[PDB]
């Protein structure tokens, strides 16, 4: 009866939403042909149900580079998708934020905009949008920009969450990423409601020490980014002894215009060998959650202060120790908040346990938490990226590239004031004031 | 910086009950007449701010505390202050709160050996820097 | 979809060519004779890029080849895997150029370039939507010099949004092929700059130390030499034909390695290359593979990066890997060696994973590399140059076939330019 | 209700672990593989019953070579340990004090504390910690010392007894055994409540007599050292008729601060066939205890005077017999006591009899004894270790070892001193005063 | 884990070589191909020290064979066990040394060391941990000898924090093998003593003395030698190889062995040796092993211990063995051969106790003890040289490749102040 809609755009968001779709129709019980064998509707929040038994996702795989596309079409899940959904153009963005905003992105905006529209008339409760994208990605950042701006235009206030995927210190796969990076916060700073914030090397670190596979290709980060996201989710999906919303988060975590960008965690997060010496208790995995290396973006919370937590633990879960553990960490001596927040945390609980993809890396558990964290540490990464994007234009690299293909310096200047401001706000917000 | 001693088994060392709380009431001229009192945690962020001046913003605690919840916010005070000099004492906020003496003694034994160590002589009047 | 048109010039550019297509139809699983004899369905996923389909389930390529003397057409037309070629792309000159710039460029190529540029806009409107041109070529002779030139400043013209690439030869430091070098290369280089978009230079003495040294070879003929460039020339293309976990092509690769319009000369690479002996022995792991790649002496330039710095680097990596250790390994490699990176760019790798092998491996690399240290390549070559024209030496015929000294004076100016910008942009900070 | 963790350090408390938690699982009933076919909880105490009926060890394994911890992984109990636990480095201490307390020690200290935190605070009651550490080691004793000031800092005021393997006066392993031993002793001194201590030439002859075998090998010897272990911790597993706890022990034993080495004895130490011939009476193993060459260490206690002692049957122990048969120990002329303690004795009786590991060598009894008497005679194992010291360091051998390893020559006076202060302290309290 | 590079130089050092790989690979159960044959796991639990795991579950040695000639190394590699070596460490050059200190050490040694330390850099990459390395030459050879220690410098300020043990094979007194013997020793313990962590002199006589009486061998060929020495150097390095009771490494070998930074010099032993004939009349037990190694006649280097005093002494057990015996034996061994024990280091011996036993063997043993009767060896060293260095005989060989009658004060100099100092300590209260 509530249904809110997912846009995958580039590579990256292709893929995670390729590992997020399966996980869904592992969760609601929907064979891969779209045919079937708390649950009854549950699926009718994502799965439009059509004249016969056949259940179609509300998804929207957006790209311009028809490589990946190809490969989603013609891979195990081709029966489930609309074809008409699955939207390629002719040639990529190449990493340039001018090119898969200005150039090429002009030329098939339309079409996007005219299957959303569809899809959104189709239903009759619409609550949000799900932006699955990248940021170093030339296409991903340009597409996601100009995504968010006719979206906006077009439906006036509704929830639009993204999944981004913030380049990590260290680890680097493309060169023009500061550029386009600064370029789409400045850009798309405005037209969001809740940003949740991932990076590849904290997954990396996670997954090599926490479950211990030496040999992490992209699968086992789409499958836990997945996880997160379906978390996420199931408060809307099932039932549950206090249910939040999409809105609740929303609300919950943004106390600034500015300041929305949050950061995610989830566990347990063990193997099958560790899991039996193990007894997964609701403390123990509240704390693990906490824990500082656990965090999903390489940052440590310890170097800031909390803003706004928001908790959600799914399967056999008993307020009264939930209540006991948060009582527990808030005493606990690495956690503090802002003076100006005395309540910093939102709980919900449900009763629906995680379920598990076959094949897959995690093991069953009956008691699953994901941490959602608005915090100050995002003010050192956001410093990083400036520093990176500054040294890089202090003498006018690929900048020819990005003038070439229709814009200015202006724009450039624009965006480098706009990050200034923003880190500047978010310094002084959470620094401590008299009076 | 600060520097840090431990405290496991000192023999002509540790002082007797009645000993301890004169001191306090002698270095911070109030009236406690029981050392489970010392719950609040208002006389121990007195301490450190006597021991270092700044360090800790005064205003922030308050010394009208009756309830569990008034207790707490007075000892997260105290955590900030511990982590900014650099003390690595980690203070069992969970059982101090309750206000019995097993758990209240230990904690002022191991703050006067704290108090010795980084008490450079200084003279002031907290009267006025309570009021 | 993202066709790519291929254009040989020169004796070497249909050597270097004919060798070249046989690594494809080998990737592509396509028989001599011309019809598709694989077994994988995802060969034949993406075969309009390079091939082009035609009745009967034929696959003929989409390959100009031109050449001013029939020796070379003969050869590639009667020898085997020879029938599968359109034969009519096979345009041929009749006297050769003569190791000549003017007799290449102004005079007996001015009547074959027409019917050239037919050829290559025939090809251009069948094609679905056009990616860009490959051009492989010699800056030492005449024939390859001379129309390459030629036909790269007339297909910019007609298709001026296209990203093409230029494969070229460079002449070798120790030994000189062809008497009267310099000139041919300094009147290339400065119109090679001009209108292209990254040209890979390569060197032939560089591939004679890496042959005989690394792979272990004592008689390297031009059939091991034109190898080695084949399958170096085959793993840029290869990211677009066939799918991978982090996707790239012509134009990724371009954005990311060419900073500025005119610091576009690159310097390849390969791994592994082993001994037929020596592969029995060696783990073939991710870990190894950057280890070679990244030494000064497996590298296909006659030039040591030591005695320069990495402006930008890339490394397409090919076969199935898990990327916890693809991007852990090169963290580790620029930590290491940040003496030889530039220092104002940050993060300066880029790095493309697919998933289908090479033939015969089970994980190999490509690795191009814009550096500094083609700063000396080109000083060397401009210092001979200026020798011999002081002395007003062998071009009584180059001015006589049409070309002038007011020609000379702009190009070895422009050579002079190029080389101080890159020389200061290594010092700059 | 009540927990007490262990923490095995250096090959030798690994070897002597491996042993003891083998005698646990025996007396509880548990399988190797963790299932299972005064008990009602009694294994609440040592093992952390996890969700399914599996039973996991609240043991710690440190070692920095991984040569002994993958025999134990490898082993008959390897489904048992929790595989977290079992920490390893890279390379060993080479019987080096420094390097295992400056240089290679310090890069995983603070890994094993995390897992002594994590264990801590899944328990509720927590009394002390038991340490099964050598004392001529490298990481046996450089190690050691600094789990004692980490683990100090962190927990205030808990029992931190040690089982320490002192070296023998004649038999020797190693030939840095004095200058590690002196080293470890001056700062652990002020760290630990009770150290129990035993050497390995006075086991062997016990085993050659008393036992009649020829052939001990160091099994051997740890299946004879672990029922020491048993007996003190057995007050907390079972019921008696009168209790003792691990506090008991220690206000009982230590009259000074400094003085606090009293060393350990077991009785009957009998073999298989000696056992028909024997009617094994309360008022004879008492008498068999005290016996001079039944000592687990290498000393004669009738060269010094006793300060209390501390007796702890267990089985069908009648306490009218235990309080006769003490009376007629104390007026022998053989067992002399101290004149400022006119009470020398605790006794403690439990109800369950000490079993038997298969292929052991000791006979099944229905009535044992440990006795830990702090003794004045230990006296002369300081002197004995001090003169070794003192005769190497004259000409300062083997010094430049430990100089390179991040120590300086001035750390090595403060130590001998310290033992000198301490060795005129045990005996001008042992000795008479005027008045 | 704690991974050994093992570098071997000269001709007795392959020689040498040769039969260690053969004892390895039979205590592991490793085919000659180089495929695992063996029956317990146990052998494949610590593999990587010494070898190194391959494609195909074949496993290829760590080891580094040099030499200024290539007859050592045509010998190894035509030869049987040699399809397993790395053909890339088979490093050799075109000249011999000609006994020759300077051709070793400045002139022909230059060239072979720059590309030797390159493939010790991508061994030591390829290590987890290394934990040191390894070296077998002679100390009166020229290549043996120049290139050994000019390999030991070159490596120790790549890898200061490591400790690497050389088993030279010192000169003997009665016969010499070579004229000019003083001349190369001398210059070489100067350069070992700075530079070298521990080390092992084996004598050759020594060995003659030991196979013709203990084990009763008429004719003892270069072989028989060879397997003697590889039992000792094979029993050192065992303690980490496989489980123990006591366990031992090389680390703590120096701790207890060295207790100044100059008195590194050691002397080796093993046990039991017997013939085949007299093996039955024996009961193998630890009374007379013990026996056997503490005799004087029963050792390696040609230098009584009755004329010195035991500084410290260790004592590697092998196979399975109650260790009371092992205790209360030595201790039986100190208190009755107490005169010749220095007296300022009570309890002055180490064991250590393994749980595999050697091949056909139900245990045996090895000792190595640190005594002060190698004094006398180096006061028999430095009398020849200082007598032949006084007419100045063969030195104009020396000075013509470099090195010159300056650099030989010190290293004479040194030589007497080493002796000096082992002199003093003997008689020291
Ligand atoms: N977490 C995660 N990130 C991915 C994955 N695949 C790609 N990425 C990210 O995507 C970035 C590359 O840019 P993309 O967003 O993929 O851009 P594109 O889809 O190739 O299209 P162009 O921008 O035109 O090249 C890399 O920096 C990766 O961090 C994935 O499977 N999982
Ligand atoms: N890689 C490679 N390069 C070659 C080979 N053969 C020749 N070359 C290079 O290519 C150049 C050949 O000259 P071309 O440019 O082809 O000129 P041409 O074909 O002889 O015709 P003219 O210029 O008129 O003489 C020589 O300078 C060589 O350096 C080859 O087999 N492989
Ligand atoms: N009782 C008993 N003692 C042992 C046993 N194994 C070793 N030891 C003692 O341990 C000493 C050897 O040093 P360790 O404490 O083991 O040192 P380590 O654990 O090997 O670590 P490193 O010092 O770095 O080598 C010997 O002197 C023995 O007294 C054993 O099985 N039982
Ligand atoms: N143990 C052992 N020693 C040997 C054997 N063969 C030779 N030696 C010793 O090693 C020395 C050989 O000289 P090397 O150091 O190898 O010199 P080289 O390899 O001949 O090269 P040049 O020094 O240039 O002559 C001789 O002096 C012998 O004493 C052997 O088979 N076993
Ligand atoms: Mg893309
Ligand atoms: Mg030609
Ligand atoms: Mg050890
Ligand atoms: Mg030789």
């Amino acid at each position: 009866m509530r249904e809110c809609i997912s846009i995958h755009v580039g590579q990256a968001g292709v893929q995670i939403g390729n590992a997020c779709w399966e996980l869904y129709c592992l969760e609601h019980g929907i064979q891969p042909d779209g045919q079937m064998p708390h649950h009854h509707d549950s699926f009718n929040t994502f799965f439009s149900e059509t004249g016969a038994g056949k259940h179609v996702p509300r998804a929207v795989f957006v790209d311009l580079e028809p490589t990946v596309i190809d490969e989603v079409r013609t891979g195990t899940y081709r029966q489930l998708f609309h074809p008409e959904q699955l939207i390629t153009g002719k040639e990529d963005a190449a990493n340039n934020y001018a090119r898969g905003h200005y150039t090429i992105g002009k030329e098939i905006i339309d079409l996007v905009l005219d299957r959303i529209r569809k899809l959104a008339d189709q239903c009759t409760g619409l609550q949000g949008f799900l932006v699955f994208h990248s940021f170093g990605g030339g296409t991903g950042s340009g597409f996601t920009s100009l995504l968010m701006e006719r979206l906006s235009v077009d439906y006036g206030k509704k929830s639009k969450l993204e999944f981004s995927i913030y380049p990590a210190p260290q680890v680097s796969t493309a060169v023009v990423e500061p550029y386009n990076s600064i370029l789409t916060t400045h850009t798309t700073l405005e037209h969001s409601d809740c940003a949740f914030m991932v990076d590849n090397e904290a997954i990396y670190d996670i997954c090599r020490r926490n479950l211990d596979i030496e040999r992490p290709t992209y699968t086992n980060l789409n499958r836990l980014i997945s996880q997160i996201v379906s978390s996420i989710t199931a408060s809307l999906r099932f039932d549950g002894a206090l249910n939040v919303d999409l809105t609740q988060f929303q609300t919950n975590l943004v106390p600034y215009p500015r300041i929305h960008f949050p950061l995610a965690t989830y566990a347990p997060v063990i193997s099958a060998e560790k899991a039996y010496h193990e007894q997964l208790s609701v403390a123990e995995i509240t704390n693990a959650c906490f824990e500082p290396a656990n965090q999903m973006v390489k940052c440590d919370p310890r170097h800031g202060k909390y803003m706004a937590c928001c908790l959600l633990y799914r399967g056999d879960v008993v307020p009264k120790d939930v209540n006991a553990a948060i009582a527990t960490i808030k005493t606990k001596r690495s956690i503090q908040f802002v003076d100006w927040c005395p309540t910093g945390f939102k709980v919900g609980i449900n009763y629906q346990p995680p379920t598990v993809v076959p094949g897959g890396d995690l093991a069953k558990v009956q008691r699953a938490v994901c941490m959602l964290s608005n915090t100050t540490a995002i003010a050192e990464a956001w410093a990083r990226l400036d520093h990176k994007f500054d040294l890089m234009y202090a003498k006018r690299a690929f900048v020819h590239w990005y003038v070439g293909e229709g814009m200015e310096e202006g724009e450039f200047s624009e965006a480098r004031e706009d990050m200034a401001a923003l880190e500047k706000d978010y310094e002084e917000v959470g620094v401590d004031s008299v009076e | 910086m600060a520097v840090n001693v431990y405290s496991t088994s000192v023999t002509s060392e540790n002082l007797s009950r009645h000993d301890m709380l004169a001191w306090v009431n002698d270095s911070l001229h109030l009236n406690y007449t029981k050392i489970e009192q010392l719950c609040s945690g208002a006389a121990y962020c007195q301490f450190m701010d006597m021991l270092f001046p700044g360090c800790v913003h005064l205003r922030k605690v308050k010394f009208q505390a009756k309830l569990e919840h008034e207790y707490i916010h007075n000892f997260k005070v105290l955590q900030a202050a511990f982590k900014k000099m650099g003390v690595d004492k980690i203070i069992p906020v969970e059982k101090l709160v309750k206000g019995k003496f097993q758990d209240n003694f230990e904690f002022i034994q191991w703050f006067k050996k704290f108090f010795d160590a980084n008490y450079d002589g200084k003279d002031y009047n907290p009267l006025l820097a309570r009021q | 979809m993202r066709e790519i048109v291929h254009i040989q010039a020169g004796q070497c550019g249909n050597q270097i060519g004919a060798k070249f297509w046989e690594v494809i139809s080998d990737e592509h699983g396509i028989d001599p004779s011309g019809n598709y004899v694989g077994d994988s369905d995802l060969q034949l996923e993406r075969i309009s890029v390079y091939y082009n389909e035609a009745s009967s389930h034929k696959y003929v390529p989409r390959a100009i080849l031109v050449d001013l003397e029939p020796g070379t057409m003969d050869s590639v037309r009667s020898g085997a895997f020879g029938h599968l070629f359109r034969p009519d792309n096979f345009i041929f000159g009749q006297s050769g150029a003569g190791n000549n710039w003017a007799k290449g460029h102004y005079t007996e190529g001015a009547e074959l370039v027409d019917s050239v540029l037919d050829v290559v806009r025939k090809e251009c409107e069948n094609c679905d939507c056009l990616q860009g041109f490959q051009l492989t070529h010699s800056l030492g002779g005449g024939t390859g010099s001379g129309m390459g030139t030629l036909l790269i400043s007339k297909v910019r013209e007609e298709y001026p949004d296209r990203i093409m690439n230029t494969f070229s030869v460079v002449p070798s430091p120790k030994v000189s092929d062809t008497v009267v070098e310099p000139y041919n290369a300094t009147l290339s280089i400065h119109q090679l700059v001009e209108n292209t978009d990254e040209t890979y230079c390569i060197d032939n003495e560089a591939l004679y130390d890496i042959c005989f040294r690394t792979l272990k070879l004592a008689t390297p003929t031009y059939g091991d030499l034109n190898h080695l460039v084949s399958a170096t020339m085959s793993g840029v293309t290869t990211s677009l034909r066939f799918p991978g976990q982090l996707n790239a092509d012509l134009r990724k690769l371009a954005v990311n390695m060419v900073p500025f319009p005119r610091l576009h000369f690159f310097m390849p690479g390969f791994a592994p290359l082993t001994a037929r002996g020596s592969q029995q022995y060696r783990a073939l792991t991710v870990p190894e593979l950057t280890q070679q790649m990244f030494d000064a002496k497996n590298m296909m330039a006659a030039c040591d990066p030591r005695h320069g710095r990495y402006l930008t680097v890339a490394t397409v990596f090919r076969g199935r890997m898990s990327m916890k250790e693809v991007d852990e390994q090169m963290l580790a490699i620029q930590s290491k060696n940040s003496s030889y990176f530039v220092e104002w760019i940050p993060n300066n790798v880029k790095v493309a994973v697919c998933d289908i092998p090479p033939r015969g491996l089970k994980m190999s690399s490509t690795f191009i590399g814009n550096s500094t240290a083609i700063q000396e390549l080109f000083k060397r070559i401009s210092e001979q140059f200026t020798a011999m024209f002081r002395r007003k030496a062998f071009l009584h015929w180059y001015t006589g076939e049409g070309m002038d000294e007011m020609e000379f004076t702009e190009a070895e100016s422009n050579m002079n330019d190029l080389v101080s910008e890159y020389q200061q942009y290594q010092d700059a900070t």
